[PDB]
């Protein structure tokens, strides 16, 4: 999970300074959000 | 009992501005509001979370046309997001707020009426008071530039919080704004008009970031006021006392070295969307590193990932001296440093292998970004 | 060893279709990748999640312009959505793929050149088959009304699989879609055009979701063909293969009480942005629940909490007959069956204070929304 | 935790039928995956 939290924090770094649109971000922020639902269901 | 009736149209565009000091992470209760004041001619809307706070003053007539119409002066402290969360939905463009006893605001605009539940002005904190000597007067086209050329390189750690803000070193009528997070730099020279003392203040990161949402680009002039711990970015109708840091700005003058190995002329468009395709490989494994590779009238950019695969680009660099080297920098580095030129042909000139690099705007001896290696060891 | 050049403008917009049923929760390590096949003559471009799977023949010419120049015949499985984020990022408007042994796609554009690592298409699962027989011709605006007034009220709940889905039940020339969640009902007839037998299926929620937008607004036709598990919605040179699901849908014939107490005609922009407003303090609480108070020509939507407080609209309804009336209704369940309404002026009528509600268009008796009671016990 | 978790998903679900701008959602998506990652970091 820790492979997609750096992956999500770098498409998120870069999102704020606009070097990727928001509808990506928004689709891939809520793959996260299911990504650490499974993963506090789990532990 | 205050009592007054905005028009929406204003009353969002000058409210979703104090709604930017307004964080919702505030341990006091009453900073996560914003505090409405009507007097007799004009409604401060002080929104604050004890680092920046915005006071905007909207006056009885904007450009000519009537906005308030203040039948009775007072304040209240309403809820942040919410209120304007509120006054975003509202049909009419009359919003009439009317605060009671117990501070509870009927929010009528038409047909809805919403009641909120504000809280005592009276317990939330004074603004901090900035003395208006050390007054330099920019332009908003200025500063607005100054902002997006330096404040992307600001650090977002905050174990060393001096390298989270940018440094403005003012000495005999020139501007020096820096910008550090040990890996970028970003150094913007500008002369001032007037004279000025020798200041060296730290203004932080997200300090100027949501100042550079609130000005709208105008020919009108902030006059920043400088204090010992604040600053007052007068803009016009609206105020933005902001914290400054504290400690000593390490030097980056002894990140400059000289005797450039090659020197590259290469456009800012192909160039930037050629990092923001040779950068899609790796980026999904979670780092961002880009190795370049300069040739003959070429930039190679590669990289490479296993079960993904290979992408190799071919910038047209219009103007390449030196002989060949091969770099491995950080593309999000890459991007700011080339979404902040306003230029179409910036000039990359790379000190060797393992050292920092320039990029600069050809024309513009001022600004000069600066990516640290983040090569391999 | 596939290659062929397609227009980058087209294979954009004709991969971002195949992209829809690519869904990377498959445990199938196939499954989540596109597979591209140049045949002779068209490319098609199989994307599938063992539930859906769309199949789009990318013809060598579309409206006259040639769009692809097959070198050579043959296929891969690119990764879904990374292949994707390449195509919209290349500079050209023309994207040469290329295999070779081993499935690795040379994907140049102008000066970019990517590299994937493609799987083997003979390891991705076969297509399911449908029997050309059971045809239903809908139109394109016809069908996308239908899934615009139908498909918001599906369950998203897995524990009762038969309410995931719309029923669609064909008999003697009439479709009655229906959608239920236990709380909402939208049933939308349909008189077809030809004679079709007798058909209960039931197309699941999000394979018609995926299914609008798929399909740009135009006039041509979607010739359903539906098997004993399967359904091809073949619109033009896309298809679109569905796994209906099993069980029997259950009869909300018998929620459909008579006899109105008060009947209202009111405005859809009006009555909607009252929702959306009246629903703001009830929402950060998590619930969504708005009183509603009928009285003469107007429909007092309130609303209340703690520490927030109150609000109270007012919607004008231009007819009202029978008395007075306090439901409870929910605010995203009457936002989504006015949001379906096509027309301009609703016609709400309430069956008491305990019973479901219909939410109809006035000159319209097809289609007719149905809100379940959400009020206290 | 529970509270801002029916808030996010009561803001979700009146997004994804386009009841609610895109930006809104991302915005108080962000907020929702700080107070995921606050509660990963307190357990």
């Amino acid at each position: 999970l820790s492979y997609y939290r750096g992956g999500h924090k770098d498409l998120e770094s870069m999102f704020e300074l606009a070097l990727e649109y928001i509808e990506k971000l928004e689709e891939e922020d809520e793959q996260q959000v299911t990504d650490y639902e499974n993963a506090m269901e789990e532990e | 009992m205050m009592e007054f009736t905005i028009k929406r149209d204003y009353f969002i565009t000058q409210l979703n501005d104090t709604l930017k000091a307004i964080s919702p992470r505030t341990t006091l209760p009453i900073l996560t509001g914003i505090k409405i004041d009507a007097k007799e001619h004009e409604v401060i809307l002080t929104g604050s979370d004890s680092e920046i706070s915005i006071e905007i003053t909207i006056p009885k007539t904007v450009d000519g046309e009537d906005i308030v119409n203040i039948s009775e002066t007072g304040s209240v402290v309403l809820p942040g997001r919410f209120f304007v969360d509120i006054i975003k939905k509202l049909p009419g463009k009359d919003v009439k707020l009317s605060t009671n006893e117990q501070f509870q605001t009927l929010i009528t605009s038409g047909h809805s009426e919403f009641n909120l539940s504000g809280l005592d002005p009276d317990q939330y904190p004074l603004l901090p008071q900035v003395s208006r000597d050390d007054a330099i007067q920019l332009s908003v086209k200025v500063l607005k530039n100054v902002i997006a050329q330096t404040n992307f390189a600001v650090s977002t750690s905050e174990t060393r919080p001096v390298l989270t803000g940018v440094n403005w070193l003012i000495q005999e009528n020139e501007l020096i704004c820096t910008a550090t997070d040990s890996h970028r730099l970003a150094v913007r020279k500008l002369q001032l008009e007037d004279v000025s003392e020798n200041k060296n203040v730290i203004i932080p990161g997200k300090a100027l970031a949501e100042l550079n949402k609130i000005m709208s680009d105008n020919e009108e002039d902030i006059d920043i006021f400088f204090a010992s711990n604040q600053v007052l970015f007068k803009v016009g109708n609206v105020n933005f006392i902001s914290r400054l840091l504290e400690g000593h700005y390490p030097d980056t003058t002894r990140l400059f070295p000289e005797n450039y190995e090659i020197k590259l002329s290469i456009d800012n468009g192909e160039f930037y969307h050629a990092i923001d395709r040779a950068s899609l490989l790796a980026r999904e494994g979670g780092n961002n590193v880009i190795k370049l590779s300069t040739g003959d009238d070429v930039v190679e950019l590669s990289s490479t990932s296993p079960e993904i695969g290979t992408v190799k680009e071919e910038v047209d660099a219009n103007d390449v001296e030196g002989g060949s080297l091969k770099i491995s920098f950080n593309s999000k580095y890459m991007m700011d440093a080339l979404k902040a030129i306003d230029n179409d042909e910036v000039e990359v000139e790379f000190f060797g292998t393992m050292k920092p690099f320039i990029l600069k705007p050809k024309g513009d001896d001022s600004v000069t970004q600066l990516i640290l290696p983040i090569r391999t060891y």
